């Protein structure tokens, strides 16, 4: 998952 | 949530397999600066601005500095009480044929520094490089990481930027590579590591109670780690300074710094  | 000590002391008595997620706070409790929310500055940028793929793609040279300057800076830091309550707890527990095991988004190798052994690092590190060519991952501990930058990231305002060319930046020393390093770290926008992901997932699958102490909870996929384990029954315990947008979702919440409470706790 992305790094927000 | 709760916030009776001798309830979550309970739980902890029993456990054997805690998981403990660390964020923001416990690095700022050592005087690292997190470049986030005051904070501070880096001379005028956060970490919002310069830890993403276009401030490195539009200035590498000034991300390098920064990054440099943030590798220095360790040089005078020290894991603080929370790091070494953290470390105590997984070698007491561990001689009892109980695991403990930290899933950090802290960048700056502290835990490690005081002595965790069960590590996951899922935002990378400071002191790790990765090649923008070739993809290979190496340990950097080296002051300075290359001479161009000696003496450079000073965090004053108003500081030149060093402008030094890419060719003078840090190079891959793969024979035959000779690319351009990056920090080893994830950005913003990036994404985490399918094998350290793999890793987290099984953690958190087998844990019978989970910690999350200086997060700020906002920071995704990491703020939804903790939510996932408490869907099968475990407790999860916060310990921040103040309340988060998860704070609700949790059993026990202890408010304060974490090198203030989590001794007690993991006493
Ligand atoms: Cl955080
Ligand atoms: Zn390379």
């Amino acid at each position: 998952f992305s790094k927000q | 949530p709760s916030s009776s000590m001798a309830d979550f002391r309970k739980f902890f008595a029993k456990a054997k397999h805690i998981v403990i997620i660390s964020g923001a706070g416990v690095s700022a409790e050592s005087g690292v600066p997190t470049f986030r929310g005051a904070g501070g500055y880096w001379r005028k940028w956060q970490a919002q601005d310069l830890a993403t793929p276009l401030a490195f793609a539009h200035n590498p040279s000034r991300v390098w500095e920064f990054y440099h300057y943030r590798r220095e800076v360790m040089g005078s830091k020290e894991p603080n009480a929370g790091h070494r309550a953290i470390a105590e707890c997984e070698t007491r527990l561990g001689k009892q044929g109980r695991r403990v095991v930290v899933i950090t988004l802290n960048i700056d190798e502290l835990h490690r520094k005081a002595g965790t052994k069960n590590l996951l690092e899922i935002h990378g590190s400071l002191f790790k490089t990765r090649c923008t060519s070739c993809g290979v991952v190496a340990e950097n501990y080296k002051s300075p990481i290359c001479p161009a930058l000696s003496g450079k990231g000073a965090p004053e305002p108003g500081t030149q930027d060093a402008s030094i060319p890419v060719e003078k930046l840090p190079r891959c020393e793969e024979a035959g590579c000779g690319g351009l390093l990056r920090p080893h770290v994830v950005w913003f926008g990036e994404n985490l590591d399918p094998a350290i992901l793999e890793e987290v997932d099984r953690e958190l699958a087998h844990c019978d109670l989970c910690l999350v102490v200086g997060t700020s909870s906002v920071v995704y996929p990491a703020a939804m780690f903790a939510p996932q384990v408490a869907a099968r029954g475990v407790p999860v315990a916060e310990f921040n300074t103040e309340t988060t947008p998860a704070t609700n979702r949790f059993r026990f919440h202890f408010q304060g710094p974490c090198g203030t409470t989590l001794p007690e706790a993991l006493a």
